[PDB]
């Protein structure tokens, strides 16, 4: 058996990174109350929901 | 006079006072999203404990 | 009337959606300027077209 | 997973800052009654309705 | 001076009370460096008997 690599724990470590990445911007919706809190989450839906806000105002 | 006075307040009264039922539900918005950051506020703070095992 | 019939054409003119004229004569099926299509299915062709009418005096 | 810092923990609380900052200027026309209490609520609006105030009395 | 009071109470406690909020997210961060550092603390001690075999 290998002991220089683990790559059983590479991989658990990959995996568990890019989940609490994704727990995050769970934390931010729910926080803020707003689907949308940066750009990239949905670009043409803040452009939306901006020109939105407008009129409202 | 009398009923320049009554225009008068009304115009007056039509930007200064508030609509109370119009602000008990902005208060009211803003009452609870103060209660959803608060519990994912303790969310965030667990959030570290899982990496101590 | 020369009042209220101002504001029925001021409704017409000034009825939007998103930066869009709604009642104006854009949506209708005689001589349309552009299509309104709700695209509501997951594949390529899966879209209605919805009409509105002209509304001005 | 880093535990110097809980960058969610930071938008948790920054969003709560600024929610009780709102919460606060909406108590304050509940219990007045009046729309605008201070200076920066409508400044202009503050002009005219002191100005109205002065011709009622 | 009822006026004054109040906006002379809000400056002070602009600088003196603690946002509990953010203090809590300092006290949870130290909590958990302390409980790393004890577990890695005891690791090292453990370290020394490898070569006494």
């Amino acid at each position: 058996m290998i002991i220089n690599h683990n790559v059983s724990a590479i991989f658990a470590h990959r995996t568990l990174k890019s989940n609490d990445a994704n727990l995050s911007k769970d934390i931010e919706k729910l926080s803020s109350g707003m689907r949308i809190n940066k750009a990239g989450d949905d670009a043409s839906g803040l452009a939306v929901s901006e020109k939105m806000r407008t009129q409202i105002a | 006079l009398m009923n320049a006075y009554e225009n008068t307040q009304a115009s007056e009264s039509r930007i200064r006072d508030t609509d109370m039922a119009e602000q008990m539900t902005s208060f009211t918005r803003y009452q609870i999203l103060t209660q959803a950051a608060t519990s994912m506020l303790a969310q965030a703070n667990m959030k570290s404990q899982s990496v101590m095992r | 009337v020369s009042q209220l019939v101002d504001e029925i054409d001021r409704i017409a003119s000034q009825a939007e959606f998103n930066k869009m004229k709604l009642l104006t004569g854009a949506f209708a099926r005689l001589n349309p300027t552009a299509s309104m299509w709700f695209h509501i299915g997951a594949n390529m062709h899966q879209r209605e077209r919805v009409y509105i009418e002209t509304m001005n005096t």
